[PDB]
């Protein structure tokens, strides 16, 4: 099948900034009649693919200025002259030359920008979950970048490592933070330490860690 | 405007088969092509092949020779795909697709189908309001635990609170799915214990509002 090949992996890009990405294929994507079947797809998070451009450099309805698209034979790129918020997502490019069609690995379009400190809040469990039995503890951590983070959960100021669990979004499309959930899973013990439940962040943009907690 | 609606199973067993299908409207079903694309979770694009709507004829990915079937329903501008012997390999979201122009790329696609293959049997999740009075902005959570499989769909206010929304990516431990999504509301608006999200498991039928 025809190799395409995708670089680079992942774009670390700045608002304004251009953006150019590369991919080559193993054969030419130049038909036996003369046609050029190279495509260009980009896929948002939590949605379908989108076509950008057709053929090489013909832009699809819709689609801004900004998205061009050139090459030749077995060497094409996708540049985006000014880079914009909504513009992050994965780009692929897809050759429709030779059965079968196939489509790059794909390239990672993330936004740099300045750092932020992430809105944390607490929250004790459900009175349905303790009807239930159970008890969880849940702590979101909305709108900060970079996404690296680490939260530590506390009890009555001892650290628990097991039973947490953690889960990022993706990068917002407007204001290119990410956000993260922590939850942590008890069943009784929230009984028998009732008191002194801390979630503590700890990000770049300070030395001290952010703390949210309660007891009662 | 084109409108590529998928629906299908998304929970079938090992060496079981399932039919995957694509009503299209907007266009005149025949006289196009119609491209099938497999997407495993966190990974790249994968063309199946396609079928030529107005003749049926069909050409394939090798690699999908025997997997896939691709026939269409002219009378009701519907295409189907069948997966034939299911295996976790197969645990993919498929695309179809439109090819406008010809049978060598497609423009507009459907929203697709997220198909799980697995013994695992369906599991309601446990939605639980998350609630704090604490400041002039207000952060309420729901907390959608114990489910299985992928997908759900969670909503504010059926769908009236887009912004100041969260909802974060499940994940998969004691192979159940977790999932939670926070809001965060204006002070002109209350912190409604239940502020109503909307959680809907269609894999086990569950419509909850709490």
């Amino acid at each position: 099948d025809v190799l395409m090949t995708q670089t680079p992996l992942s774009l670390p890009v700045s608002l304004g900034d251009q953006a150019s990405i590369s991919c080559r294929s193993s054969q030419s994507i130049v038909h036996s009649n003369g046609n050029t079947y190279l495509e260009w797809y980009l896929q948002k998070p939590g949605q379908s693919p989108k076509l950008l451009i057709y053929k090489v450099s013909n832009r699809f309805s819709g689609v801004p200025d900004r998205f061009s698209g050139s090459g030749s034979g077995t060497d094409f790129t996708l540049k985006i002259s000014r880079v914009e918020a909504e513009d992050l997502g994965v780009y692929y490019c897809f050759q429709g030359s030779h059965v079968p069609y196939t489509f790059g690995g794909g390239t990672k379009l993330e936004i740099k920008r300045a750092d932020a400190a992430p809105t944390v809040s607490i929250f004790p469990p459900s009175s349905e979950q303790l009807t239930s039995g159970g008890a969880s503890v849940v702590c979101f951590l909305n709108n900060f970048y970079p996404k690296d983070i680490n939260v530590k959960w506390k009890i009555d100021g001892s650290e628990v490592q097991n039973g947490v669990l953690n889960s990022w979004t993706d990068q917002d499309s407007k204001d290119s933070t990410y956000s993260m959930s922590s939850t942590l899973t008890l069943t009784k013990d929230e009984y028998e330490r009732h008191n002194s439940y801390t979630c503590e962040a700890t990000h770049k943009t300070s030395t001290s860690p952010i703390v949210k907690s309660f007891n009662r | 405007e084109v409108q590529l609606q998928q629906s299908g199973p998304e929970l079938v067993k090992p060496g079981a088969s399932v039919k995957m299908s694509c009503k299209a409207s907007g266009y005149t079903f025949t006289s196009y092509v119609m491209h099938w694309v497999k997407q495993k979770p966190g990974q790249g694009l994968e063309w199946i092949g396609f079928i030529n709507l107005y003749n049926d004829g069909t050409k394939y990915n090798e690699k999908f020779k025997g997997k896939a079937t691709l026939t269409s329903d002219k009378s009701s501008s519907t295409a189907y795909m069948e997966l034939s012997s299911l295996t976790s390999k197969d645990s993919a979201v498929y695309y179809c697709a439109r090819d406008y122009y010809g049978s060598r790329w497609f423009d507009y696609w459907g929203q697709g189908t997220t198909l799980t293959v697995s013994s695992a049997k369906t599991t309601a999740p446990s939605v639980y309001p998350l609630a704090p009075t604490t400041g002039s902005s207000v952060t309420l959570g729901c907390l959608v635990k114990g489910y299985f499989p992928e997908p759900v769909t969670l909503t504010w206010n059926s769908g009236s609170l887009s912004s100041g929304v969260h909802t974060f990516p499940a994940v998969l431990q004691s192979d159940l799915y977790t999932l939670s999504s926070s809001v965060t509301v204006t002070s002109s608006t209350w912190p409604s214990q239940s502020i109503t999200c909307n959680v809907a498991h269609p894999a086990s039928s569950t419509k909850v509002d709490k």
